[PDB]
C-alpha cells in the first residue's frame, strides 16, 4: 500500500507452488520420517506361516 | 399437510425493558446501520462491563462465541433497532414480515391492499400469508409490495 | 493501514459561537465556549490520524517570536473534516520557554 | 445520620428517570462533575452538560450531544441534579483510606464505613470491620 | 504442609548504605525506568571505578558476567530504587508484595481493605496472605487490588 | 516500511521454500547423521540364529 508517501509492503512465504505453513510441514515429514522408521525397529516386522 | 405458524423476532423499541434485559445477561443483537450486524453482552462477575461479540450465530458447541469489552452507547442502542439473540435467525427471512401492508390480486380482477395479520410455512418450506378480510392463505409470487 | 501508521487523537469539531457580535460580526472576549477566538467546538471524538512533515516554523519579528508550520495528516475513511477543526495529540508534548 | 447523598444503585431506576426526563449528576475521578439529561422532541438522545449551578436569570444550563457510555453510568455514582448537596462539612470523605488502632492496641487500615454526627456537630466516623464509632483525631488519612 | 516464608527484596533509601555498600565491593542492581535492570560494582584493585553489568542474573559456574567501566551518577541512585543483588530474584514476583494495602472479601460479605505482614509459600508454590486483624491465610484469587 | 522520510527494509531467512531455522536443523542433521554412524560401530550390528 502507498498512501499520501506513506508506504507498507510485505511479502509472505504463501506461493503459486507452496503453502503458507508447507515450510514446516515439509520439516514435520522430515521429523516423523526420523521418528516412526525409528520406532517400527521396536516392534519388528511381522510374519505368517502358510 | 402443513408447520405451524412461526414468530417473526420482534424488535423492542423501548430502552427500559432493553437495559432490563442486559442486566439479567441476556444477549442483544444490534443491526447497525454502517458496519453491520453485532452481538451486545454484560460480563459475568463482579467485574461489570459491556462486550461485543461479531461472532454472529447461535451458540453451538463447536462454536464459542469471543467477547471484547466495548463502551456501548445509550444511543446507539435508541437509534437502532435491537432483537433478543434467542429469536433473531435464519430460519425464516420472509420477504413480507407480519404487519407488512402488501398488494394482493383479488378474484375480481381489482388490486387491493392488505396487511399481512398471520404467516406460516409448509412441507417445502413456503410462506403461506394471511390477509385481513379473507380466509384463503395466498402465497409468495401473487402478492407485490408497494413502498413509499 | 491508517490504524497501524496513525496516532491517536481527539477530534472536536468547529462551529461559530452564538456570542458573535450581531452588528460589528466579531466575537466576546471570553465567554465558556470559546476563549476570545471567534469559533467554539463540540465535543472530542477519539480518533487515530496519520500526520506528516510535522514543522515548528519560527518567525522572528518586531512583534516577537512566533511558532508557525506546516503539518500534513491523512484521516480515516468516512470521517467528513472541516475547516478550522481540531486536534490535540495528548501523548506528544512540545518544549517552550 | 445525614442526608447529603442519596446514591442511585441500579442503571434500571437510572435509565427509569431518564425516560422521565430528569436530570442527573454523575461524578468523576480526578475531573469535573458532570450532568446528563436526555433530549426533548422527536428524536431521543442522550445530552451532557459541564456545568453544575442552578438554573437562574444570571446562569443558563449548555447542553449537547455526546455518546456517553453504559460503562460511567454503571460503575460511577449518580445521583438526582435537584437533590444534591454540595458538601458534607467532614474532614474526611466516605470511601477514603483511612488508619486507626484496633481494641487490643493493634494499628490497622481500613475505609470510612459511615459518616454520622450528634445534635451538636460533633462528628462520628465508624470504620469497615468495626462497629464502634471513631473520633477525628482517632482516625488518622492514609497518603496515596 | 507446606514452605517457610520467603523475605522480599527490600529497597534501600538511605544513599549512605548505599555508598558503603559499593566501598565494599557489594554488588547492587539498579531499576532503571527507561532502559531496564542493570547490575553496578566498585572495580577491584587499586585502579578503583564503578563498572556496569547487563549480564542480569546470579553468577554461576557457567555464566560469568561481564563488566564495563560506567560513571554512575548519584542522581541516578537516588531517583532509582536499589537492591542487593544477593537478594532480587525471579524466586517470587508476588502480585500483593508486603506492606502492600490489599483489598478482601470478609466472611460478612463485607470487604475491608488491610495491609499484608506476611507472605509464605507451599508444596504448589502458591501465596498464603496474612493480612492484620485476620489469623486464617487468604489465597491469590480472593484478594484484590486498589491503586490510586 | 517507508513512514516521513525515514525508511527501512528487511528481509529475513524466511521462504517459502524453506522456514526461517532451515538452516540450522540441516545442520544439525549433518552432524548427528556423522554423530551417530560413528556411535553404531561401538554397539555394532544385531544377530540372532535361526
Ligand atoms: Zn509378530
Ligand atoms: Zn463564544
Ligand atoms: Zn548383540
Amino acid at each position: 500500500l502507498e498512501v499520501d508517501g506513506i508506504t507498507e509492503t510485505i511479502g509472505t512465504t504463501q506461493s503459486a507452488m507452496y503453502g503458507g505453513a508447507s515450510a514446516q510441514i515439509l520439516q514435520i515429514n522430515e521429523d516423523i520420517k526420523e521418528l516412526l522408521d525409528g520406532l517400527r525397529a521396536y516392534f519388528g516386522y511381522n510374519m505368517i506361516g502358510l | 399437510i402443513s408447520l405451524n405458524p412461526i414468530q417473526d423476532a420482534k424488535p423492542i423499541d423501548d430502552i427500559v425493558d432493553i437495559m432490563t434485559y442486559l442486566k439479567n445477561g441476556k444477549v442483544l443483537r444490534v443491526k447497525q446501520d454502517n458496519q453491520g450486524d453485532i452481538l451486545v453482552r454484560m460480563s459475568p462477575g463482579k467485574h461489570k462491563f459491556t462486550e461485543v461479540s461479531r461472532d454472529l450465530d447461535k451458540e453451538s458447541f463447536y462454536y464459542k462465541r469471543h467477547w471484547v469489552l466495548y463502551n456501548v452507547s445509550v444511543n446507539s442502542l435508541i437509534t437502532f433497532d435491537v432483537y433478543l439473540d434467542e429469536e433473531y435467525s435464519e430460519t425464516t427471512k420472509v420477504k413480507y414480515p407480519k404487519d407488512t401492508i402488501v398488494e394482493y390480486t383479488r378474484e375480481d380482477q381489482e388490486k387491493d391492499v392488505a396487511m399481512i395479520k398471520e404467516i406460516l410455512t409448509d412441507n417445502n418450506g413456503n410462506y403461506f400469508y394471511a390477509l385481513i378480510g379473507e380466509t384463503m392463505l395466498f402465497d409468495e409470487n401473487k402478492l407485490n409490495k408497494v413502498k413509499d | 493501514f491508517i490504524n497501524d501508521r496513525g496516532i491517536k487523537v481527539l477530534w472536536e469539531e468547529a462551529y461559530f459561537c452564538p456570542c458573535l457580535n450581531p452588528d460589528t460580526g466579531h466575537p466576546r472576549v471570553d465567554c465558556p465556549r470559546c476563549h476570545g477566538k471567534g469559533i467554539a467546538y463540540l465535543p472530542p471524538k477519539e480518533t487515530i490520524m496519520a500526520i506528516q512533515s510535522q514543522e515548528k516554523g519560527t518567525n522572528q519579528l518586531d512583534i516577537g517570536i512566533l511558532d508557525t508550520g506546516t503539518a500534513i495528516g491523512t484521516t480515516q475513511l468516512e470521517k467528513r473534516i472541516s475547516y478550522r477543526d481540531r486536534f490535540t495529540v495528548p501523548e506528544v508534548l512540545m518544549p517552550q520557554q
